């Protein structure tokens, strides 16, 4: 089995040592470019005779280590010819074997000789391949791509552009062995929206991407981020509606190229949900806080300063076109729910001081002055015990 | 002050059409006042799109496409050569353009100086070693000079750069021997390195 | 080795010290200079070396094509022999660092078309130079290359 094959590719593959000395007396050629193949190939079916069906990989993957263990790139091109055959004759497939070859940390960004006829070996074997392995195959390439750095130098540069012909070969649909929605699916995990991709892919999937511009086009909704829903206590919240809790953009179906205004942060939503009364239940949808769990999240104490410091601006304009300036109301809605936002304490106090410290720093804006400590007061008077005078 | 403020915000962007759009609109922004952008772009602009490493990752598929499409439709209107605002600032500067750009039709004409000049910065992409993101640039350069010439834009061509592109891998090398009586020979040399 | 012990544990508990320089000076200096007596009044070298001692029945010299000043360099061989009819000229393939690795030699299997006797040729070139050893020089590859035209000439004659 492996002992018996290591005879038979150690008595192969040898460049015989009392060769080359007192050399060129022999009356005798070597077994040629057929017949060393056809002596090679016998002892390796009657060994695959033999093979079960889960030993018939894992030799492979010694096959090839041994094959990177050669160090003679013309044995290695002849061992190359060996096994375009030898997956001819369907004693090896052509799916399992183009991984073998990859999965060998020889195949580096050095061996370029090896990188090049790797290459050329996998774009020939390549007929074997259902749109599974495609898949399978493309991923792994574009990381070994990935792992080539930003430059270097440009002695084996063309050497290395084999895999870039290979690909665009491998993304040509007329021929159709995979769609390319799933072609894009990884492109996209690996390089979302706003993501660089690597130098080495090149204009090719910068365009390959751009034919999905229809698509999302299909799925795309006029006026979708200026529509806003009516704030109501009936429950039975509309998902259409809600949002990402953790960074608040729509979710999406797929990895599809959608537009740019889908990208940004949506705090208009909560803005107006905020700004009106009521917004007790569906602020914990939009959220998805089940309002028990103790999450503590920090970006949700940003917008309710964000409110209050605007909560200045509407008492510093005039406040003198009516007694109240419809603010009075305004600041008892804000006294009433922003105390029980910090009931379940989502809202860390001595984070909302030191951010309305650093934001009244630089404005000096002092008029509404009196509400200012007074909610403030109202959040001293009945919380006087449940904490200590750290805050 | 103003390019430098939008050349960093070219940076934001993955689809082509997307920054295609900003392109094609500074391009009649840069056109308020082409004369003096087609002289900044290729003077201070694109010497400082290559003098350090890492700053030509920038300079990509979408963005680096873009720029040199925005820059070959600048360059040809400048060849063949809009408020009267424009005219009132143009008049008190005086600039040294050799202290500036000392040269390592007319060579006094900084329409025939800076472009000249930008052609040493481009053989000194395409002559160094270690091949990146830079070599694409330059490779997507002139690959559009020739497809809006229908048919001298191209005549401060050096002498030395003529044999760089087969030396980096068509038509575009007879394109770039200008048909000159001189340059019948030299062209007959280059393409017979093919 | 026998009664040093003292000379040893004092540089040990002398050592991380700030004034060691100056308490071995104060315990020391006095002794030694009193009574013995007072203080006195473009191509790496690799190829050139390489090529002195090549056979001038070869005249090999560079390509003109391909790239120049680089880790990679090729050479095309010419050979002049009244001896010897007339072959395709041959280029080899060597990366940088040409010791310790094995090269290459390029591939043109219809420039040694026209004649059986070029096919014959190339099937000796396939026959000599598989059993080659590993890192060898390039005088072994000029010469097993030199001595298959002899050995084609015997089968053609």
């Amino acid at each position: 089995m492996e002992t018996q094959l290591q005879s038979i590719f150690e008595e192969v593959v040898k460049t015989e040592v009392i060769e080359e000395a007192f050399p060129g007396m022999f009356m005798d050629t070597p077994e040629d470019e057929k017949t060393k193949l056809i002596s090679c190939l016998g002892a390796f079916r009657q060994f695959w005779g033999g093979l079960s069906q889960e030993s018939h990989e894992q030799c492979i993957q010694w096959i090839v280590k041994f094959i990177h263990g050669q160090h003679s790139p013309k044995r290695i091109s002849f061992l190359y010819d060996c096994l375009a055959m030898a997956v001819e004759t369907g004693l090896l497939p052509p799916r399992l074997v183009c991984e073998s070859l990859i999965n060998s940390d020889t195949l580096e960004w050095e061996r370029t000789q090896l990188w090049a006829l790797t290459f050329k070996l996998v774009r020939k074997i390549i007929g074997g391949v259902d749109y599974k392995g495609v898949r399978d195959l493309l991923k792994v390439i574009l990381e070994k791509i990935l792992t080539i750095p930003n430059t270097v130098s440009s002695a084996v540069v063309q050497q290395l552009l084999a895999a870039r012909e290979v690909i665009a070969y491998i993304l040509e649909r007329n021929a159709c062995l995979l769609p390319a929605y799933f072609a894009v699916t990884e492109i996209r995990k690996l390089y979302p929206e706003g993501k660089l991709p690597h130098w080495l892919l090149g204009n090719l999937v910068s365009d390959f991407v751009d034919t999905f511009r229809p698509t999302a086009r299909i799925n795309s909704i006029c006026g979708r981020c200026s529509l806003l829903p009516v704030v109501n206590n009936s429950g039975a919240i509309c998902n259409s509606w809600k949002l990402d809790p953790a960074t608040l953009r729509f979710p999406l179906k797929g990895l599809l190229p959608y537009d740019k205004d889908l990208f940004e942060p949506q705090t208009a939503l909560l803005r107006y949900v905020l700004e009106q009364p009521y917004s007790r239940d569906m602020v914990c949808n939009m959220l998805g806080l089940n309002k028990q769990h103790k999450q503590r999240c920090p970006v949700l104490e940003d917008q309710l300063v964000d409110l209050v410091v605007y909560a200045m601006e509407r008492s510093e304009t005039e406040e003198k076109f009516d007694d109240g300036g419809t603010s009075q109301l305004l600041w008892q809605h804000l006294s009433s729910q922003l105390i029980f936002f910090v009931l379940f304490q989502f809202a860390s106090f001595p984070h909302m001081v030191l951010s309305l410290h650093q934001k009244l720093a630089g404005r000096g804006l002092i008029k509404g002055r009196d509400h200012l400590m007074w909610v403030l007061l109202q959040f001293i008077s009945g919380s006087i015990q449940k904490n200590a005078l750290a805050d | 002050w103003f390019c430098n403020n939008l050349i960093k915000e070219l940076l934001k962007e993955t689809r082509k059409e997307h920054t295609l759009r900003a392109v094609e609109l500074l391009y009649s922004i840069f056109c308020l006042d082409m004369q003096q952008v087609t002289l900044v772009l290729l003077g201070h602009i694109l010497p400082g799109l290559l003098t350090d490493s890492s700053k030509w990752h920038s300079l990509m598929d979408p963005p680096g496409t873009a720029l040199a499409k925005l820059a070959v439709w600048c360059a040809l209107s400048s060849y063949s050569s809009a408020s009267t605002r424009q005219k009132k600032r143009h008049r008190e500067d005086i600039e040294d353009y050799i202290s500036l750009f000392p040269l390592d039709v007319n060579m006094r004409d900084p329409l025939n100086r800076v472009l000249a000049n930008l052609f040493l910065l481009i053989s000194s992409i395409l002559g160094s070693r270690t091949a990146g993101p830079h070599t694409q640039f330059v490779q997507w350069f002139m690959e559009e000079c020739v497809d809006c010439l229908e048919q001298s834009v191209l005549q401060f061509m050096p002498f030395t750069t003529v044999s760089e592109l087969v030396k980096v891998s068509k038509v575009v090398l007879a394109i770039t021997d200008l048909s000159l009586p001189l340059g019948r020979q030299v062209a007959a040399k280059a393409i017979a390195a093919l | 080795q026998y009664l040093c012990q003292p000379l040893l544990d004092a540089v040990l508990a002398n050592i991380r010290s700030p004034v060691f320089n100056h308490s071995l000076y104060r315990t020391f200096v006095p002794a030694m200079t009193a009574i013995h007596g007072p203080p006195i009044t473009s191509i790496p070298s690799v190829l050139q070396g390489e090529v002195a001692r090549l056979d001038p029945k070869f005249l090999v010299n560079l390509d003109p094509s391909h790239c120049s000043n680089n880790g990679t360099v090729h050479l095309i061989c010419k050979l002049d022999d009244k001896d010897l009819p007339s072959v395709p000229p041959l280029e080899l393939s060597v990366p940088a660092d040409y010791p310790a690795q094995s090269p290459l030699w390029i591939d043109r299997q219809w420039q040694y078309d026209a004649n059986p006797f070029l096919q014959s040729v190339h099937r000796c070139m396939t026959s000599r130079l598989l059993q080659l050893p590993d890192k060898h020089s390039v005088t072994a590859l000029l010469n097993t290359w030199a001595q298959s035209v002899h050995q084609a000439c015997l089968s053609a004659a």
